[PDB]
């Protein structure tokens, strides 16, 4: 039992640390670079900051 | 007793995995309706009254 | 006891599994979607061409 | 003693209600399985295309 | 009689009739201190002064002490049920229903909600574009259907297929604006059902001033009490000076006259 | 990150809003207008036939009265789509932030409330401070008259 369970406790780390380390740090720099990639689109074609308008 | 605390931690993770993926599927889809459209129309979407 | 935990990590297995193959199923929407429209741009311009009977 | 304990661990985690995302108050459990048919809603959607 | 004249100076409310109450009630301070004077000797009401000293700076501890706490005390702890009803005691203020104070959702928890509901948009926009998509092929092959039938080459039967097509276009045209102003409808309607929403939301920020105000008006009048304090002190210290000096200079020297 | 980034953060969020919402209207209405056009062009299909046998100068008026029409429905069209339509769902992307800014509100009123309690606290013990002070200030002006008598 005692054997068995810390292998149940090892599988939700490596899920924990796969989401973390993998998955999170994958979708973030997609998010960043098409933030970026908006930001400048728009900034070229207003010739200002697109967020200075909305506020 | 770790394995308890460890299923809470884990499932925060989750939601940020969650929260990040459905940020992710809105930012391409806005992009992929950009592109089948003239920047001047959606220029109009987004700003139009707020310009001079 | 320990069945009931055992369940709950089975179950964040599953759900971080579905949030994972949505997150791909979309990546394959988007490229399809792209394919195909430059595909369609060159059918949609001819019928509206039947507005062009003069003589 | 050690039996005890565990089953009491144990119950507390499913009973416990926290504020885990947004406004509402919910167990974990109950969390779980409205993220799980939100996904299963959004699967359908995409499978129906 | 101090906290009185606080109150009225932070109530905008200068209400014109409360100076007659405020005389009296100095007047009545007066003579209550000078016979406290009269009745006790002056050593010992500088002691009954340094005791009652003493009282504030325990009490201002007291509460930094609960108060400190209550900044680290955060969530995990179980409402442990303890029994023992005395009397009452509900709160200081005299009630406590509100603690609620389920944790404050994060404007993180808020933001991932809001992001949700966005993707929920894609997903209808996406199912829509297909069932358009299917609809655009259903008609093509109608029309076409309808135009093979008119092909008996004759000029009346050309002239039909363009009074089709132009009435088609036209019954299409129509849908697309009505459907457009039904969805025109229905973005006001939202945006009708949140109207109060709104209002109410303008008057917390409202509130959020005023109570800003609020703070900085009780700021403002801390450091005036603050400044008012420091000079009393110095004055009370100058007034000591002043009466050694008239019993030096004045009656000391009368006995050898 | 600065109240600048959740600005920022919820702006893009209405951004992505808008776009999306926005598409999705107009493929409402394109979806609607093609189910009416299916519907009309099933309907008159067998009715085509028996219209042949009409003068010629006839399906000209027609055609010309039709053309008039559509030009107007069209023009109603793009006044909706470009200038009624893109500012609603502005408004309504507006009101996406409504829960956030509920929510700092929120929390900030319940700020406001620990700042202004210890504010009265330290007022209230500033003036039982001036209270004790007065009170020996009166007694320096006694004694001094006693000494003149």
């Amino acid at each position: 039992k005692a054997k068995f369970e810390s292998e149940v406790l090892t599988r939700l780390r490596n899920m924990r640390h796969k989401i973390k380390r993998e998955d999170l740090v994958s979708i973030e720099k997609i998010i960043a670079d098409r933030e970026r990639e908006w930001e400048r689109k728009w900034e070229k074609i207003l010739g200002k900051c697109p967020f200075s308008l909305l506020k | 007793l770790k394995t308890d605390e460890e299923l809470a931690r884990s499932f925060r993770q989750i939601l940020d995995l969650s929260f990040k993926v459905n940020k992710e599927i809105s930012l391409q889809s806005q992009k992929a309706v950009e592109e089948t459209c003239e920047s001047a129309l959606v220029r109009q979407w987004y700003f139009d009254g707020s310009l001079p | 006891a320990l069945m009931r935990m055992e369940s709950l990590e089975a179950e964040m297995e599953e759900v971080t599994e579905q949030i994972l193959t949505w997150r791909e199923q979309q990546k394959t929407a988007f490229q399809m979607n792209s394919d195909a429209n430059s595909s369609c741009i060159t059918a949609q311009t001819s019928y509206l061409s039947i507005e062009n009977l003069h003589p | 003693e050690t039996s005890e304990n565990i089953v009491d661990v144990v119950r507390e985690r499913h009973q416990s209600k926290e504020k885990w995302a947004g406004s509402t108050i919910s167990t974990l459990c109950e969390k779980m399985k409205e993220l799980r048919q939100s996904y299963e809603a959004f699967q359908q959607s995409s499978l129906q295309d | 009689f101090l906290r009185s004249l606080h109150d009225d100076s932070i109530s905008s409310s200068v209400h014109p009739g409360k100076e007659d109450l405020r005389s009296l009630s100095h007047q009545q301070w007066m003579s209550m201190a000078e016979k406290v004077w009269n009745t006790h000797t002056p050593n010992h009401i500088l002691a009954a002064l340094e005791r009652l000293t003493l009282n504030s700076t325990q009490e201002l501890k007291k509460l930094q002490f609960s108060q400190a706490a209550d900044l680290s005390k955060g969530p995990s702890c179980q409402l442990k049920e303890f029994s023992e009803p005395i009397t009452q005691s509900r709160s200081c203020n005299e009630s406590t229903h509100l603690d609620p104070q389920e944790t404050l959702p994060s404007f993180h928890s808020l933001i991932q909600e809001g992001w949700a509901n966005s993707v929920k948009v894609s997903s209808e926009l996406r199912r829509v574009q297909s069932q358009a998509q299917a609809l655009s092929e259903h008609l093509a092959e109608r029309i076409q259907e309808i135009h093979k039938k008119l092909s008996d080459g004759s000029e009346v039967s050309v002239l039909t297929r363009a009074a089709f097509d132009a009435e088609l276009r036209c019954v299409i045209l129509r849908g697309c604006r009505d459907a457009l102003m039904q969805e025109c409808r229905m973005l006001q309607e939202e945006a009708a059902g949140k109207k109060q929403e709104m209002k109410l939301l303008q008057q917390q920020q409202q509130n959020i001033q005023e109570a800003c105000l609020l703070l900085d008006k009780k700021q403002k009048h801390i450091q005036i009490l603050i400044k008012g304090n420091s000079s009393s002190k110095s004055q009370i210290r100058r007034s000591s000076v002043e009466a050694q000096k008239y019993v030096q200079d004045k009656l000391l020297p009368w006995p050898q006259e | 990150g600065t109240t600048e980034d959740k600005c920022k953060e919820m702006m893009r969020l209405q951004l992505a809003y808008i776009c999306a919402k926005h598409k999705l209207i107009q493929m409402k209405a394109k979806s609607a207008s093609l189910k009416v056009g299916l519907q009309w062009a099933e309907n008159n299909a067998s009715v085509v036939q028996d219209k042949a046998s009409q003068k010629e100068e006839n399906l000209k008026v027609r055609i010309t009265s039709l053309k008039n029409e559509t030009l107007q429905i069209e023009n109603h069209t793009n006044s909706i789509s470009n200038e009624k339509l893109p500012g609603l769902v502005r408004d309504n992307a507006q009101l996406l932030n409504m829960p956030i800014v509920k929510g700092d509100y929120d929390l900030q009123m319940a700020h406001q409330t620990s700042c202004s309690s210890r504010q009265d606290l330290v007022c209230d013990h500033l003036m039982k401070q001036k209270a004790s002070f007065e009170l020996l200030q009166l007694g320096y002006e006694l004694e001094l008259r006693k000494h003149r008598d």
